């Protein structure tokens, strides 16, 4: 939740696609006016290049995160199996 | 189950610390004699750096293979959805084109049913 | 671009009446079960012939990969005992 | 706990029986069975493509 | 935030090039495999295009409670699915239903216009 | 820094019979293994 230019909040999170860092489109848009390139890797990067804008569309905006988290008690499951077999 | 370099199954295998492949041990190791290399990756690799506990295991069967098969599940029904989100916003549009054609002709329906009957309330008077 | 924006903002409205619509039902429902009725005959016959085609071939094969299992747990179980 | 006492946790028992003619509560119940059977009739088929392949294999 | 397509919060998500839309990678990929496309634009795209680009864990709150949670959840979303495909199926026959009347009443133009027509003769006699 | 387990043919009984008995085989072993 932070741009890579001046570390703010993102009101506007736009990413450049040469090197996946997500900027904020104010600060992105004056590096590239200023030399055309992207500010972390120093590649050729323009304004078109940028993808700006939120992507919210044909999708709706739990569950998933229920799996995620058998998964991490899991984890310790096996690594607490060990250190008993181990002794 | 397979050795990489000569395609046999490997009746002593050895797998390497640098490219992680499961080679032959007579196969890799005549690999090394020749240069201190692993074949794949072409990074440095000696003998002693090829390598051939306590809790017991058991095969890998239908704990945490029931967990990767339940994202398999969702993952897939996910998509099922799109199916259907991106085919509602064809049929919902096409449907909105269609209620606006026949908004804006129905209004030339009820002209038309007022003019060939205004027509005939005319022409039968006089 | 006037005419663009009303069908746009109609459209929004039967959205919302076919949401509507469908959140109140979940007559009707014993239509439904002789639907699944259908599937449950249509399917399970489907799952049964399935199921029975593939035990025939699987169920030995299940054997096979399940006697061999139990030779882990000796081949293990005698490891320890040599180890040790 | 639940190895001292030797009781597993109950789980949804409730897709299996059902019932004809219930209410709004078997309505849901009745279309739980429909998708999953669907998902089953799915995940039947893409077992029997491979069909033994996959299981000699393993 | 969001994903478009399943509708996560993506754990690796990856953003296509052809057009601006951060996907999931796993989801992308299988859509690739089925067919060389971008699921929103339809625009040819390959795997190699995809350039790889806020986690914040649940604590659900203080086990044999989150066993009939997770069967509550997958069988909320199966009606989830369920519900909303029924309605796809239905708009899409109320949508046919009306294309049969709006062909059906430019036939009733027809006659009605040479009634018209049949009016403006008479008139002029 | 592949793998094959064929899923069972009758394969409900993932959300309730084969994860019932995995979090049942997990409880009685590391019981039991406390025990020894």
């Amino acid at each position: 939740m932070l741009c890579a230019i001046s570390g703010k909040v993102p009101r506007r999170p736009v990413l450049s696609p040469k090197s996946r860092t997500i900027f904020e489109k104010s600060l992105l848009e004056q590096y590239v006016k200023d030399t055309g390139n992207d500010p972390i890797t120093n590649e050729p990067l323009s304004i078109e290049e940028i993808v700006e804008i939120v992507p919210s569309a044909q999708q709706a905006s739990s569950i998933p995160n229920l799996l995620t988290s058998l998964q991490n008690e899991w984890d310790a499951i096996m690594l607490e199996n060990f250190k008993l077999r181990s002794t | 189950m397979l050795c990489a370099i000569s395609g046999k199954v490997p009746r002593r295998p050895v797998l390497s610390p640098k490219s992680r492949t499961i080679f032959e041990k007579s196969l890799l190791e005549q690999y090394v004699k020749d240069t201190g290399n692993d074949p794949i990756t072409n990074e440095p690799l000696s003998i002693e750096e090829i390598v051939e506990s306590a809790q017991q295991a058991s095969l890998t069967e239908s704990i945490p293979n029931l967990l990767t098969s339940l994202q398999n599940e969702w993952d897939a029904i996910m998509l099922e959805n799109f199916k259907l989100r991106s085919t509602l916003d064809s049929l919902t549009k096409k449907l909105s084109t269609v209620m606006y054609e026949r908004d804006a002709a129905k209004l030339v329906a009820a002209q038309l049913l007022m003019e060939k009957n205004e027509d005939s309330k005319d022409l039968p008077k006089s | 671009x006037x005419x663009x924006x009303x069908x746009x903002x109609x459209x929004x409205x039967x959205x919302x009446x076919x949401x509507x619509x469908x959140x109140x039902x979940x007559e009707s429902r014993m239509q439904h079960i002789t639907q699944g009725r259908t599937s449950m005959k249509i399917q399970f016959k489907t799952a049964m012939p399935p199921t029975e085609v593939l035990l025939e071939s699987i169920q030995s094969k299940v054997e096979s990969i399940e006697q061999l299992q139990r030779k882990l747990q000796h081949v293990q179980p005698l490891e320890q005992q040599n180890n040790e | 706990a639940l190895y001292t006492e030797y009781l597993k946790q109950r789980n949804n028992k409730k897709r299996r029986t059902p019932d004809f003619n219930d209410d709004d509560d078997t309505l849901f119940l009745e279309e739980y069975r429909r998708k999953y059977p669907r998902i089953d009739t799915s995940r039947y088929i893409p077992n029997e493509s491979s069909e033994v392949s996959l299981l000699g294999i393993v």
